[PDB]
């Protein structure tokens, strides 16, 4: 019999060949005798190659392979909501099965032209600098691009947390990543009560390329489900380059010929087709959204590598971080020269608007102005009350790890830095000064935060400067 | 019978086997009907094209779509005739597919309209036009040292986010809403927010009552990136080819159509090239390069967009594009970082209309001398950089500071960048702005700052400028 | 039936064919032993190990050792399973090579022994552990700069005349004295006269009656070379598996392994990579550092030496190996000189 | 005996203690070498290396030492000249030659080292001491890489096959110092390696350092400014140095 049964010829590296299967069909999913599932990708006259989703040692020539008769899909459900998956959706936590009802193939085409809408929402991340320079809005694709040893997961786990009180659902893919990293992950985000709200996909270093190929599409099917029924999505990739890698490495091993750095001709349209799904729903088709954070690592910090081309080129952003400035103890190293928002800007808050233009101004004339502090400060006074003002502003802007502040706090810490209330305080005590300022606003400034949170906009300036100028009363010089 | 059976499938590539005698041409296009008989099948509807002649009644085609769920031993059937596209008057104001198919919601065109094939040869020698006239811009870089010709070919070289589309933006801004003709848009290869907001612009400006568009944008395959390009050119011929109208016309980004030749060549069997191109680089691009041409019957103006990959300009697929233009910008990821606008290289950019007889002698000297100037200010970067500015003589400290002027005098604020920053942005004469680089050679402006000449615009504002700085 | 006959010798590519239906499986084993017949054969005593299958009941091996005798149609047995090497208390202060066979000239172990396959999955999600804590080591320099972290992989950077040899006995000894655990050593492709040398150093100072030596010398096959550290490891795992202890595991280099799986490619002939590196670099590395794991009632953590070749960083045999690095320390030749011990350079070494 | 055979084991070596005398100033003072080591001495065309051989060779006269000298891919005029000076100094009473010139075919080019270590190792075993020298390795890695190319065998870098590496280090690890059970004998090797434009990147000389315990320099301006020898002492190494010296010298 040959209609639906068939015998292997070849193994090896993981690929397989195998007589017979006249009644398949390109990209259906096959199923071994072992139980290791696989795809068939060639259709040739004599016969079939298939790709291993799994360990290849258990198969051996002669073998049996069957049809399954449905396309290559991922299980979609509600009830996948905190669970550990791998991208075959089967559990890997231990806690127990997992039912769903619905699934959805993998390769989908992307919404049409007709079909989108300009952005207009914002999305928080909860830190200040990012906030405040680079604001990011629901729909949009930005890029975070920067070297090694950079805390790059940190500032995703953080706007992960952030997203608690708000009507939004989280996904977090792991590709390349070590087993142990994974598991302090998941453990502090259980300890930290983001579990409610969020799916985790990983794929561990040992796996095999195919299985390190599919999960970000794997996690691009699972948040459409919920993005056409009229929600919102937020999708991280951890990192491109090992799926690139994992690519290369096929393609290779299919005997293709290669091209720069070895890769093949379809690495643009790999990344491509997948960073083409996100998009921002028009009113006719429910308003859903979905946005994306894709992660790519830099060699000595050269940004203008193939890779990091490929991916600036189709973004609408990117943010760089640096590690010297990373060495100093400052945890979001962010480069404000490289760093650029397209789409953002008409997001943010009229709150964020009337005093951000101040702070860049403030910051771009300190950094111009640090290449002559050798010997400088024996200026003029008007240049000399730059640098304080720039020191300020960049002890303002760190930060602490897993503590997100408030829209509302900010704007108001951002104004009293900008309009010049902390020029006679030290500069060793603005950490301490901003921390009491937040305790004094929460209780007493109630309801100037109502009005905020209410209205968007900022309250009177009189009450605003009294408020604050009573509160520097208080304050201990140190 | 005219009909065949699928062989093998190998991706976008699949192989059909006819009846011997009735093997059909090359460049004919192929219709895939299926219907499923059970719970294992899924409905297909697919257009093919053929490619080679394998012998044995064999035929190696190219597809227009995904190919998932084809089956071993499905029908074809064949239509005897290459892809045609509808034209006339109804394209206008229209938005349409590949095929042809519109995608505007608005309505089926009629079967009885008139369409046309879409692989015609190139216009012969004696057809030409080599009338050469200045076309005007507004953007003061462009206007001075590579003039745009009425008619010819413009090309625009770029790396990945260095402001292009700012650029493209402005320029369809400043031109395309004072043409009075038929203008023709084409997106390959590129964004669909872009294509989605350019469609909405045009449609609050009322420009879109003239113009047609083909997207065939990023996310589709490369069977259709490679004939995208060729179906806005089949719509554009038409207006100058049977009523001899202005036609003016744009590309989104040349680049991914060789792109998308050298992924699809792979399969095909032919061995790679030096970088993995396909061996037939060269003259797949002269057959569409040379289909763009001026003749006696009316002019076409084209404005193309070219990507160069990891920053490399000798990379064979730039390189080989520079034969078939007339003038051409550069763009540099160095000038962008120092903050000026549009970043244009004033060295590597050229044009042919830059002759005393076509522009003028005073402009032919201004440009002369501002080019000697900046060359002389860049050979000094050595001792610069080491020395410092404390060696140099009388002469090269003067040079140094009046090339300063000039780099930050040629910067420039669009209209399009009022939304991100407030300014309204400027609209510089070709005669205010060569005045004004006169008026800057002639050391007249010594004492003024250098930071007053940052996006100002005409001469006259550098001064208020610094009154308002406090000079 | 599980006998078949060479058809095919170049180099030390091996190809053998069996019958239909009784394919040996990948990565098994394969013994050769023939006696000369006649004046015009030499005695042939060789392992095997599967690689791939060819089809037409035909498998492709890489063989352990010199290949000069063979005859075409030499009939050859399979052990239906991979390479095998004793474990438990046998194996403390004793000299073994990658076939587990001793080389001290104190007799051979029994062939009751217990024995473990080679090749094995890495451990699942559910038996890591759930939380990170720091190994004491007693040394104030690393326990106040560069602490430890159990499980974790730490880089050593250094060269000769500094007290690498040093450093490493004493870590040695502190933990066997304090955490009772165990340590074991594995030489991947370096000096002869060194690794005697080390072997003198370790057995006149009485640390060698707690640890256990796998050697690998240059004169090898590049499939003798690369399987040193899987035996090493496997060697290790069983104390953490059974008896639940920490143990400590070193590498005298990594670049060895990478670059003997570059040759081992490159003899199979698939198709180069980037730098001419082997299209699985990355995956062979991952399925060798994933098995250095803490579970919940053991742990094994390693130190590890790196070459850089060429002083670039960016070369990706570096950039792939510094991917699983969890701290770095730094031996300086200036505080050796200035007589500071274990000169350890204050500002260079860093940690997680 | 077969020109294949298995290196000596680990435990049957003990570590060098006994110094070799050159009779060169430089060498023995700043780089020196002990019985039981082999070292690398690389360098360029026009640099004398075949002086400094003879010249070891010729002072080896009273210390009990058998010396063997091959010539890979060398001159059959410039042999005879050596052969001659040698004979007229009379290092022919403990020396053996073997000669593989240039229009020989590639497979003696090929088997010529292993037929002189073959050679080497039976008064090795007898509990003596032997000196050999090869004069070029790189042309015996051309002549197996043409011989792979000719039989079909897929290539790598620079075409070489992928068992350059394992081909030199069977040869080079054959070289030791044997125990007092073994007999007490001793081996020593001095490879020569020449390079083009003074570069040390290449892949054949990287793969012997990688493997020798450490490499002689000699400077092409030096030599054409007048000093023989050139040496440079900045860049050479000698990893077994200082044990292998007597008590004067080292103080
Ligand atoms: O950024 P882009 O648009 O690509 O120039």
């Amino acid at each position: 019999q040959v209609s639906d049964v068939g015998t292997v010829i070849q193994v090896g590296d993981g690929i397989a060949r195998a007589h017979g299967l006249d009644n398949v069909m390109s990209g259906e999913l096959v199923e071994f005798a072992n139980g290791v599932m696989g795809m068939a990708l060639n259709l040739e006259e004599n016969n079939v190659g298939i790709v291993i989703l799994g360990p290849y040692t258990g198969i051996k020539e002669g073998d049996e392979v069957r049809r399954t008769g449905r396309i290559m899909e991922v299980p979609v459900g509600e009830a996948l909501i905190g669970r550990v998956v791998n991208p075959l959706g089967q559990p890997v936590d231990g806690l127990g099965p997992v039912e769903t009802t619905e699934t959805r193939p993998i390769e989908s085409p992307a919404p049409g032209v007709m079909d989108r809408r300009s952005v207009h929402e914002p999305l928080q991340t909860g830190i200040k600098a990012i906030d405040a320079l680079v604001p990011i809005g629901r729909g949009q694709r930005e890029l975070i691009i920067g070297d090694r040893q950079t805390g790059k997961t940190s500032v995703a786990i953080d706007t992960i947390i952030n997203q608690k009180d708000q009507n939004m659902i989280s996904i977090y893919v792991a590709i390349g990543q070590k087993e142990s990293t994974v598991r302090t992950v998941v453990e502090t985000l259980r300890k930290h009560g983001a579990l409610d709200y969020t799916i985790v996909v990983t794929a561990s270093a040992s796996q095999p390329a195919p299985l390190l190929f599919l999960a970000p599409y794997a996690g691009v099917a699972m948040g459409e489900y919920f993005m056409y029924k009229g929600k919102h999505v937020l999708v991280v990739y951890d990192d491109l380059s090992k799926q690139a890698a994992a690519y290369r490495e096929l393609s290779l091993l299919l005997r293709r010929p290669p091209g720069r750095e070895a890769y093949p001709g379809d690495i643009f349209y790999l990344h491509s087709r997948l960073l083409e799904r996100a998009a921002k729903l028009s009113d006719a088709k429910g308003g859903g959204s979905l946005t994306a954070l894709p992660f790519v690592e830099t060699q000595a910090g050269d940004i203008s590598a193939y890779i990091p081309t490929n991916v600036i080129s189709i973004t609408d952003g990117q943010i760089f971080l640096q590690s010297d400035l990373f060495f100093s103890g400052v945890r979001p190293a962010i480069n404000a020269g490289l760093s650029v928002s397209r789409v953002g800007g008409a997001a943010q808050i009229k709150a964020m608007k009337k005093v951000a233009g101040t702070l860049r101004l403030d910051l771009a004339a300190y950094r111009e102005l640090e290449a002559f502090a050798q010997f400088g400060s024996d200026l003029d006074k008007a240049t000399q009350a730059k640098l304080a003002r720039g020191a300020r502003t960049v002890e303002v802007l760190k930060q602490d790890l897993h503590q997100p502040i408030p829209v509302e706090k900010q704007v108001l810490i951002i104004y009293a830095l900008t309009r010049g209330f902390l020029d006679d305080i030290p500069v060793e005590d603005v950490r301490r000064f901003e921390k009491e300022f937040y305790l004094f606003l929460d209780q007493n400034g109630q309801h100037l935060l109502e009005h905020i949170r209410t209205t968007k906009d900022l309250p009177n300036e009189d009450d605003l400067n009294k408020a604050i100028e009573a509160f520097k009363k208080t304050f201990v010089v140190s | 019978m005219t009909r065949g059976r699928v062989i093998q499938v190998m991706g976008p590539v699949v192989d059909v086997k006819f009846e011997n005698g009735h093997l059909p041409a090359i460049y004919n296009a192929l219709k895939i009907q299926h219907k499923a008989r059970n719970e294992n099948e899924v409905d297909i509807d697919l257009t093919l094209e053929v490619a080679l002649h394998l012998g044995d009644d064999t035929v190696r085609t190219i597809a227009m779509a995904s190919t998932d769920g084809l089956i071993r031993g499905m029908e074809v059937i064949d239509t005897g005739a290459p892809i045609s596209v509808p034209v006339g008057e109804v394209t206008l104001g229209r938005v349409f597919n590949v095929l042809g198919e519109p995608i505007d919601l608005e309505g089926d065109i009629p079967a009885d309209a008139r369409r046309d094939p879409i692989h015609r040869p190139a216009p012969k020698f004696e057809e030409l036009a080599t009338e050469v006239e200045i076309l005007e811009t507004g953007i003061k870089v462009v206007d001075l040292l590579a003039p745009y010709i009425k008619g010819g070919k413009i090309g625009l070289f770029g790396g990945a986010g260095v402001g292009k589309t700012v650029l493209i933006q402005e320029l369809i801004h400043n031109i395309a809403q004072e043409h009075g003709g038929i203008s023709v848009f084409a997106g390959v290869g590129e964004r669909t927010r872009e294509g989605n907001d350019l469609y909405h612009e045009m449609k609050d400006s009322g420009v879109i009552s003239k113009t047609a568009m083909v997207f065939g944008q990023m996310n589709e395959p490369p069977g259709a990136r490679m004939r995208v390009a060729l179906t806005g050119l089949t719509m554009a011929e038409y207006f100058r080819d049977e009523q001899g109208q202005d036609v003016l016309l744009f590309i989104d980004n040349i680049f991914r159509f060789t792109q998308a030749g050298s992924e699809v060549s792979a399969l095909l069997g032919r061995m790679p090239s030096a970088v993995g191109y396909q061996p037939t680089l060269a003259t797949e691009m002269g057959q569409l390069q040379e289909r763009i041409t001026s003749t006696a019957k009316g002019s076409i103006t084209s404005i193309q967009a070219i990507y160069v990959p990891a920053d490399d300009y000798t990379d064979p697929a730039p390189a080989t594009t520079f034969s078939h233009l007339d003038a051409t910008t550069n763009l540099e990821r160095k000038l962008a970082e120092m903050g000026i606008y549009p970043a244009v290289d004033p060295l590597a950019s050229t044009s042919r209309a830059l002759a005393p007889e076509i522009v003028g002698e005073e402009h032919y000297q201004v440009a002369r001398k501002v080019q000697q100037t900046l060359q002389r200010y860049k050979e000094l970067q050595d001792i610069i950089a080491i020395l410092g500015m404390d060696e140099l003589s009388d002469e090269d400290k003067l040079v140094v500071h009046r090339a300063r002027r000039i780099q930050f005098f040629l910067s420039q604020n669009f209209h399009v960048a009022e939304q991100f920053t407030g300014q309204p942005g400027s609209y510089v004469p070709v005669k205010e702005t060569v005045r004004g680089f006169k008026e800057i050679l002639e050391g007249k402006y010594d004492h003024l700052p250098e930071d007053a000449f940052r996006l100002v615009g005409r001469i006259e504002e550098v001064v208020e400028k610094a009154k308002a700085m406090g000079v």
